[PDB]
RNA sequence: GCUCGCCGGAAGACCAAGGGUUCCUGUCCAACGUUAAUCGGGGCAGGGUGAGUCGACCCCUAAGGCGAGGCCGAAAGGCGUAGUCGAUGGGAAACAGGUUAAUAUUCCUGUACUUGGUGUUACUGCGAAGGGGGGACGGAGAAGGCUAUGUUGGCCGGGCGACGGUUGUCCCGGUUUAAGCGUGUAGGCUGGUUUUCCAGGCAAAUCCGGAAAAUCAAGGCUGAGGCGUGAUGACGAGGCACUACGGUGCUGAAGCAACAAAUGCCCUGCUUCCAGGAAAAGCCUCUAAGCAUCAGGUAACAUCAAAUCGUACCCCAAACCGACACGGUGGUCAGGUAGAGAAUACCAAGGCGCUUGAGAGAACUCGGGUGAAGGAACUAGGCAAAAUGGUGCCGUAACUUCGGGAGAAGGCACGCUGAUAUGUAGGUGAGGUCCCUCGCGGAUGGAGCUGAAAUCAGUCGAAGAUACCAGCUGGCUGCAACUGUUUAUUAAAAACACAGCACUGUGCAAACACGAAAGUGGACGUAUACGGUGUGACGCCUCCCGGUGCCGGAAGGUUAAUU
RNA sequence: AGGACCGAACCGACUAAUGAAAAAUUAGCGGAUGACUUGUGGCUGGGGGUGAAAGGCCAAUCAAACCGGGAGAUAGCU
């Protein structure tokens, strides 16, 4: 059964990771975020 | 023209291996660690002012950091770079 | 000529095609082609914006001339062509000074017709000049409403308007909704009825050709759960409404033109 | 190790995606492995990924994204021009053999190619953000020419049979060889060459386009395959020396022909159809500003250059997505016998026996087999099973929109052997002989090779479409015309859609829709068009305006802000 | 020629019996040149999308997704 997930690493930057987050506000937003709990991958970047 | 000091930070150490070995014996071709952002031509300077023999030919491959567990933690060796260096017929290497 | 199809399944039963033998087997002339992709109904926004628009062929748009205004060359007509942007059909022309352009093919129009815009230019099918110019009671197609902007009446297969008369400055136009409108008597226009008359003669025969038409179907808004259409819901088939539009306008008969800029050039409204 | 069994259009081989060391070697067996484990995709250590030509990067663009100014918006921000990004598409170049425990079009051996600089001598119009060409394109169909590949014969090497026969019309194996360079064929496209002029191609153009005129019927472009060379080489069945029983070193015969043949190539072709079928660069060409006897261009030749990153391994799976060593997952390769076939059966190459076994042979459950007589009596319902099942030929009703219905129904023939005919009809096609504008040419010729289908005669069986494979049929009737679509995971239908029909809106800055707006879709469309609504092929058809809507009217009554 | 026919791949899911499986199995079944199917990338966003329309689908979630916040909502109820 095709399950939800299907890896496509492109596309995962793309949608997620950390310069699409750059890009817009919200993303910028998030990150700040995530830094400021302490994340240690602050993005879906590898 | 590729600078002394720069040449002499290229090359890291000799690579002791079975394949190694045997490359250096047949192909005449000796297996090098060097630096990981040392291209093929500085590489080939270095062996040559350093080793003071002639090279035909480098071939240049990156090998990847194995995963390791020490106990409990995770933990990755680094990656390097390692270059075969094909010396010219008749050039016996120290 | 109208064909109609024979029976030899059902989906080509109730096909009649239109076959024009005179048009051009060939690519068409590539220097006037363009790119020209698909909406799927579509806006800048990515919504659907007009429903039902969808797929359907590729197709290059072939880049036709609706201002017209070589005036004193005399072009020939090399070929008609089919155009898929359009209910007509284009033609091919070659001026003297060896340009060529595509025009809507009128209906006398073939290979080897000489063709002529311009104040001076013949009184004939194809031939195209100001509107002062052309004599009243006659035919023309592809009427430009403003003066030098390019033809925007009258293009569609087997149409055609009526220059009913000339007071002054303006010309009053039987358009062929029946309205009647005022155009200023300097703007151009294309002499006989657009050409290919016969194309509402044609019948689909299936829900694949409208498809081939990029023509996604559309649902019936009584079909419809409430929450989605003014006339959803009901056990069974109801419909204790006034008819409307997905947005509760009504549909049978309700008037919406608002345009109070261009009511005084409109002589008199269809009926 | 020897048997046995299973897959073989896969359960084999090679990739992409995704994973990220799972690869190979040594070593260890606590845990992990549904049991044991000496084994492992487990633990620990070490090793392993070699590129000018494969892929990325790179040049070019599609959908789309971002977007200087800009337009718009309380703010945030939205849209968008110039531009700049974006492959899933376009763009230079490598093949064969050998090798590692583990890499190879990457190492080695041989033999190649590419496009850049730099320098040269030789020549002499070069030059783009511009012009033109080209790149550059659909579906279906039909062949014909080919090859991959296979079969048989020849050849070469080996064999003479654990049991009757087996020196022959006998048995086993092999019989392979690239890119490149040269040739330019089957075949496809197009008339060429020169001259003159011209409101066209944002300017110019010797280019393209258009007009004339002259003269020659062959000119050019394209093109699989074959042939030659590449190759006195390589590989080569197996023999022979050493042996850490893993292998290593030497050696090496023949290496042809015919027939069959793709869904691959010629073919981005041809024919045809309507639903009318990307873009931009590389590439070719034209000039402008310019420079002017300099640079730049093409000419060969020399030299230098091609960096960087990926390359292990899994990849229909125990390594990816499914919590698991548990269904899903795009591309490429496609042997034999039978067969229409990529179906099916048995096999090859290759890969596996699915990580608990051993007994026993109760009830009951699951999955199968057979069944006296009866044959739907079962049951809500013939649910399920059983049956039908192939090719050829004969034959086939109502009704019909004249296409259908129809594989209607129903029947007959079917193996093997011999003969017709030591193998026919056909297919292919070598020598020889003749012609010739000479070649991959044309004629004639028929050797050899291959080869159905039929008829007649015999013959075996209970049974010849013998297995696997492979329609059940007919009669009346509701609904929906039809092919389609639908409740991912209890509903596939009579529901939705549909061609068709009708009403209605909409004159283009269209109605309408998404947007505080700018704008965008509608549409680069223009009433034979577009939107909405209902109805739903085709046929025969299809009173009430009082109520509620809509349309038109505006005499009077009533009526807001305002005053 | 064909939204033509029979039929593998491929796409589906009508009948049947039966956790390896949070929808599968085996045996049959429908479509199979098209209103087909499929890879890669793109776009549409929550009273919003998309919908051959079932209130279907929008990450095992849908008559209004998920995450965090208002928030210790309120609970004459247990």
């Amino acid at each position: 059964m095709k399950r939800t997930f299907q890896p496509s690493v492109l596309k995962r930057n793309r949608s997620h990771g950390f310069r699409a987050r750059m890009a817009t506000k919200n993303g910028r937003q998030v990150l700040a975020r995530r830094r400021a709990k302490g994340r240690a991958r602050l993005t879906v970047s590898k | 023209m590729i600078r002394e000091e720069r040449l002499l930070k290229v090359l890291r150490a000799p690579h002791v291996s079975e394949k190694a070995s045997t490359a250096m014996e047949k192909s005449n071709t000796i297996v090098l660690k060097v630096a990981k952002d040392a291209t093929k031509a500085e590489i080939k300077a270095a062996v040559q002012k350093l080793f003071e023999v002639e090279v035909e030919v480098v071939n240049t491959l990156v090998v990847k950091g194995k995963v390791k567990r020490h106990g409990q933690r995770i933990g990755r060796r680094s990656d390097w770079k390692k270059a075969y260096v094909t010396l010219k017929e008749g050039q016996n290497l120290d | 000529a109208v064909v109609k199809c024979k029976p030899t399944s059902p989906g080509r039963r109730h096909v009649v095609k239109v076959v024009n033998p005179e048009l051009h087997k060939g690519k068409p002339f590539a220097p006037l082609l363009e790119k020209n992709s698909k909406s799927g109904g579509r806006n800048n926004n990515g919504r659907i914006t007009t429903r039902h628009i969808g797929g359907g062929h590729k197709q290059a748009y072939r880049i036709v001339d609706f201002k017209r205004n070589k005036d004193g060359i005399p072009a020939v007509v090399e070929r008609l062509e089919y155009d898929p942007n359009r209910s007509a059909n284009i033609a091919l022309v070659l001026y003297k000074d060896g340009e060529r352009r595509y025009i809507l093919a009128p209906k006398g129009l073939k290979a080897g017709d000489q063709i002529q815009s311009g104040v001076d230019a013949a009184i004939k099918p194809g031939n195209t000049l100001p509107m002062r110019n052309i004599p009243v009671g006659s035919t023309v197609h592809n009427v430009e409403m403003k003066p030098g902007k390019g033809g925007q009446l009258a293009r569609s297969a087997g149409t055609y308007v009526q220059i009913v008369a000339r007071d002054g400055a303006y010309v009053t136009l039987r358009l062929r909704s029946g309205e009647m409108r005022k155009v200023e008597a300097d703007c151009r226009a294309t002499l006989g009825e657009v050409g290919n008359a016969e194309h509402m003669l044609r019948v689909l025969g299936k829900a694949g050709a409208a498809r081939w038409r990029g023509v996604r179907p559309t649902v019936r808004g009584t079909a419809m759960n409430p929450v989605d259409h003014p006339h959803g819901g009901g056990e069974g088939r109801n419909f204790g409404k006034h008819p409307v539009t997905p947005w509760g306008v009504q549909t049978k008969g309700k008037k919406t033109r608002s345009n109070k800029r261009t009511d005084k050039f409109i002589v008199r409204r269809r009926s």
